């Protein structure tokens, strides 16, 4: 659970 | 898979009241724990994040609290618009969700209203007999329903159901369904729900003789 | 703002194949990861899965990993799930759902959750209902107030609407929840309390509709 | 406030393996050392095993010294204890306790205890009861009070619930608590008095139900 | 290993009484002695520890005292609430509990109602014969039953079982099974219990022969 | 140098929430652990919360256990101290300290303190004060100096500042410490010494100012 | 809870004198003593750590001393810079302050100026009625105030107050104000407050009569 | 499920160089760590490297450190081993192991295992065995139970393969494990019981083969 | 480099025993330790980790236990399936193996056949001489062969080989190689392999004549 | 191996800044903590500065809290220390130094110096040195041994290299240290000792350099 976004 | 577990499952409150939830894992999750509310027939919304952070647009009278395994949630005054089921989520390690927390609206006691109805002919005509035991307009929700054949007590033959509480005044209502073969259901006589309430002093007993 | 428009669900028999849809709009879709999350009255809540923003990276429940392929159009700002090998055990309603922008370290989950699509996993075929009266008679009276209704059962699939006088009576209503029988065909009952003293002379009919078969029924309830 | 509650119980036969949890709540957990305390009939209370807070020492009563193993996860706030080489004498009511809090140059000892889990040794298989009645006569009848029963002979294991006329009759019973017989095999009775002017037109029936077997036994005791 | 032992074992005593039960240990234990108090089927509760430091919301009436091997705890005036089993422990060197005083609630005397029951045939023909001996509502607990068949006292063939004060008249009740095969039980006639107790005057008899 | 700077005090209603914040500089925050201590004149000096440099332990004063939740913010250099279930008792002035460096056995305290910040808990609503002449006579008059003054009654919250011909007043003023009173509203006094030959022509004015109701009253003092 | 007792509660001293106050714990807390001064309307700061070591900074004229449960704090030399509040800290078991001592500046003895002030009409028109008694310029501190009505000794409805000694001359001044609602107050003549203190060899008392 | 399977391994000189390689399937490969470990009969089992998901760090063993490179293309979903300067001793098994999950403060180790690939480092050059009998006689004779064999000297490198009579006698047979001699070539021996009577006139004939050198030897076993 | 040992190297049992293995670390490891099960000519395959954690698809007859530096590893009924070598290895510092254990197939005690072969003609036309001891069918394990060519004894020419417990019968079978120069082979007459193992009362030993 | 290179030292006046820089190699240098320490010959060995591999956490010596700054790139694999206010007493040669590996709960030192760089903090501006010559002569003979040298005075900064004959002369030469001015500027002397029976034939020449200046004197010391 990172940081999936741009 | 960490469990996750939220108490209560169920808490009767009003407009104005001081609430609070609890949430627990089973393992430590550090503060990575989301609160999220969902009203019925509608999308859950995002209330809290870390713990403790509250989401733009949530008033201030929503408030976390928690680290580790231990979590609550606060309602410092509670308003119509809160009253939905409040979800709690670790988000640490995947995502895994309680079992959720309805809030309900307290209200007095009232005792049901208990209606039989007997199966109709056609459905007799056509080999199964359903018989519908009703409870009107009670409080609280809790309360059980034994059929009874006979004499003899019913199991695993039976279904419940519960409606939501009323927008009007805040009631329930529920039913249950007895479904027989014609065979078995010709083979009897009498043919009885009994009701206990918690508004109810003594069981309600309503019952009919097959044929009558 | 942001909108997300389900489609695709519906019934499926088991072991066959079926392709969700999720519309976004009102945000830069590309530029953030979506979770799939199911909700079923017997699991509540459950996670399904997640995709990176770009595609890159995607992870899946254990329950569902090696079944359920996610994917994403960027350049049509669509997000599509595969499920294939479904059981009856994944009825349930399916959301796409947004992750919130925080900080690189941190973690992260969903803030914005779509309408949702329901999908249902089961063998039947559909069926229209059959309509009973509940007659309302001595036995279902209390004082001067009386029960009547209509039991809808053995139809499929979801959902059915009843009206009573074609929707000219509708204070004193109480539609209960479908209940789904061992069959896999759903049933239900919708009552209502009258006067005794109108019994015999008022007339009373539940309207029931079934869009799936365009079915429309108008069975009068007369007392015993 | 203070909480604690055990699980993992059961019966085990001499020679298996078993292991005990210990939930806390209602304090900081890892700021506490525990113990380990059971308590049987034969030899009362009984000191098991210590822990310090951070599990660094460990300390166990002679008699179980090599056989049993105490641990800790302070991250899951969970006391556990692995026994292993299970005698018959093992048999007994398990609790966790909790240190209190005191000063740094005391002797220490437990101010709050667990709910209890009973651990039961016994290479006894399952087995349902067999119900005798206890029946009365005039060799049982003085003045207007007669006694009659039911003997509940050879099941295994714990417990066993006994009603008298589905729960209708419950003043003046006299359930005796479970004696161990030679055999390994539990037995009791259950008695109650009754005016002997009602023998004969009073129906009386013992309950028993045993859920570990699924035994349900209805018996009628007829006088003689 | 410290030994631990209690005076007295059990101790009758009424509403109001002043009670005191003592504590030794077998080597000095300083001070580090402390008492617990156990209701039945419940857990265990702290009263004192350093055998004269209070326990916090324990009641005033509860004193301790005592020091290096001797020990007593003190209820100035006993309550309801305090009939249970007081425990003592030393945690001088490890932890050793003493075999524990129950506080019984004193009565007058009361003589018991005995009843005999004969194995059933359906037992006899299952390979097994049992013989219950019946006292009923007795005080105190103390009491002798002696198995005599054709006027033979039987030994290491009965087992005995006694309920705990009854909560409407805190009386007894005890019940003696004697167990035999269907050999040995048809080879004799007359099968008796004889009973003793502090509140019968002479020895009370009951008797039946086998197939009466 | 350490500075440490309290935010978040103010007035709040019993049964309300709080959050206490403490912002630190000069030293690198994420190495020690903090400390919040509490002032009140009825109790002095009261120890509330302390917590370790990386937040896993955590102890609170029995006052304020299960009420209380101390956290910290390591990556913005901040102290949290959120207060539920706020009781009157809980008036005081709050510091954040920080605990000093020493040894690795030694036990531990602080060292700096921070400025404090204000908590008052009570029910009292915004109200302005009431401002009432001190007149003064002959019976007020020893020798050349006469005593004439102001009585600030019924205000809430705190603070006022009360000055004399505004400011231009300042020898001989002796403003008293607020007293609260048993409605929940506060009352001081304010005296001036003044030549008595100046009595009936000099112009005595006192200026009570309390910012959280905006009040401005300007209330002249003559004899009778 | 480990409680800690300063000695004296107040000590008036003078510049140059050597100061010495003590601090007991209620049982035994090692060298885990800790002392901080406190200047009024400010934050406190640390002066002395494990009971005798000064703190990096702090003059040397201050000393601690002591060990188990009776510490002493030493100023060799008082400066004004001194002139504060000190209070001893237990870091053994969790953490517990003094009550505090007040380092006073000791002078002449000075008798108070007395005068009294009647309630205003304005307040008297409001419902209320506030009579000041006020001290001006006493030293030491101690003195009594009591209210007489006709002669009736008053209690329970008056509130003191005292402001902090005035930086030009080290004086005080006191306010006393009994309160009494307008119907109490318009039911007697007399108002009258007494006064004792140290330079006064009799009482002084000022009284003034209803409308006069 | 998960599958590993390595390739690379075989002879090689020493000073030269040899790349491994590990083709991973059932699981997203990019998002795990991978473990290089060796074992051979002198030493064990024996790390030998340790990459991150995203082969920022990587760790060797010291007896292998400097030499050793350990890689990954994630695209392609392959692990990589580039070992230069090899000695006799890295003679060994060598795995790919996949590094299983856990939570974030947890250590961590590997959970699944390839299937190995043989890598031996000697200087010896490919040689075919000599293929001499083991003759039966009187001195190798026990009541009717006879013993002859097949002794397979002096080959380079592994495997050789053996059978009797093309297969058709596998009762009674034993393949002792290939033993390393001094001079870098192998040796075994390979034996079989017979019945006495059978001795003189059936026909015993070994078959040697190693397919590295297409080397085919059937050797007939007479008695003396 | 944390250094592992494990006890004992071979331990032999039969099915439905109960076996524990027991591995010791030179340091703490805390509960850092893992257990793989290895099978002869098959990849390793985990069976524990943290020490006391079972693997998914692990029978419960497994189970771990220990922390520091000794742990155990425990099978409550052995299976025929769990006949393999297990390993420990600690991971808290790098990662280094224990020995490994290996589970023997117990069975009753058989004495070895032993047979004699020397040198082929040919063999001895290619400049060697091999001669080669058999023992067939063994049990226990430990057996020693010993060389003697005219009565001296052999040292540093010969190598021995084992085989696998037989999946039949679970023995096992040794061969023993003498390796030697045809000059040092024709430099003497007579050549014997002497055989000793616990089943057997007295050594036993085949020899040929050089030529023979 | 490991090897540290350290650069960037110089001459620079009091309160101006400067920036060092320590170059690493031969290790994985970004899994290691890294710490700076300064010898100087008025306090010796004085830590400085210590960073945490990932810079999370860093320390600093009492002496230099406030001025100095420990940073590090670990994708160039390179230490910083930037140096503002510098003061006179932080002239010393400073070494950066890496951490041991070790135990998890051990504590750490360094185990690797670097070769270390010298700074020198001083008002003193550049300058050439005089160079005079320490003539032998009757009052500096005893038998046949006579002394002799060359006088190296007030120059500036360090350092300056002195050779007799162009290197020719190297036996019986003796070079003290430099001594720091009051002045700020350096002084040395070189002695050589040399048969008596040669004075006066053979030509003696101290050769004093000094690159940052690009100083070179040839003086001759004759006899008197």
């Amino acid at each position: 659970n990172a940081n999936p976004n741009a | 898979d960490i469990q996750m577990t939220q108490s209560p499952s169920t808490l009767s409150t009003s407009v104005g009241d001081r609430v609070t939830i609890t949430c627990r894992a089973s393992q430590s999750i550090s503060n990575w724990l989301a609160w999220y509310q969902q009203k019925p027939g509608k999308a859950p919304k995002l209330l809290i994040y870390k713990a403790s952070t509250l989401e733009s647009g949530v008033p201030s009278r929503f408030s976390g609290s928690g680290s580790g395994t231990e979590f609550t949630l606060t309602i410092s005054s509670l308003q119509p618009d809160d009253f939905a089921t409040y979800y709690c989520q670790q988000y640490s390690s995947y995502w895994t969700f309680g079992q959720g927390t309805k809030l309900e609206i307290k209200r007095t006691v009232a005792a049901p209203s208990v209606f039989i109805f007997p199966p109709s002919d056609e459905q007799l005509k056509s080999g199964t007999a359903s018989v519908v035991c009703l409870l009107n307009n009670f409080y609280p929700r809790e309360a059980k329903v034994q059929w009874k054949v006979d004499n003899a007590l019913q199991s695993g033959n039976s279904q419940e159901s519960v409606t939501e509480q009323d927008s009007k005044d805040s009631t329930y209502s529920l039913s249950s369904t007895l479904t027989l073969s014609k065979a078995d259901y010709e083979k009897h006589k009498v043919y009885a729900c009994e009701v206990t309430h918690q508004g109810l002093s003594s069981p309600v007993t309503k019952s009919f003789n097959r044929g009558e | 703002q942001v909108q997300l428009v389900e489609s695709g669900g519906g019934v499926v028999q088991p072991g066959r194949s079926l392709r969700l849809s999720c519309a976004a709009s009102g945000f830069t879709f590309s530029n953030f990861g979506m979770h799939w999350i199911r909700q079923s009255p017997g699991k509540g809540l459950e996670w399904v899965a997640i995709i990176w923003y770009d595609g890159s990276n995607t992870y899946y429940a254990d329950s569902v990993k090696g079944r359920f392929t996610i994917s994403r159009d960027n350049s049509k700002n669509t997000l599509y799930l595969q499920m294939n090998s479904l059981r009856a055990e994944d009825t349930a309603v399916y959301y796409c759902a947004k992750v919130w922008f925080g900080e690189s370290e941190d973690n992260y989950s969903v803030d914005v959750w779509g309408q949702g699509t329901t999908v249902t996993v089961s063998s039947a075929s559909t069926k229209g209902p059959s309509v009973f009266p509940l007659a309302p008679s001595s036995k279902s009276t209390s004082g001067g107030t009386a029960a009547l209704g209509c039991l809808v059962k053995d139809y499929f699939p979801e959902p059915v609407t009843v009206s009573w006088n074609s929707g000219a009576l509708t204070s004193g209503v109480h539609t209960f929840p479908a209940v789904l029988q061992s069959s896999g065909l759903y049933s239900l009952s919708s009552v209502v309390t009258v006067p005794s003293s109108s019994l015999g002379t008022q007339t009373y009919i539940c309207n029931v509709n079934h869009k799936p078969s365009n079915t429309k029924v108008d069975k009068k309830v007369e007392p015993k």
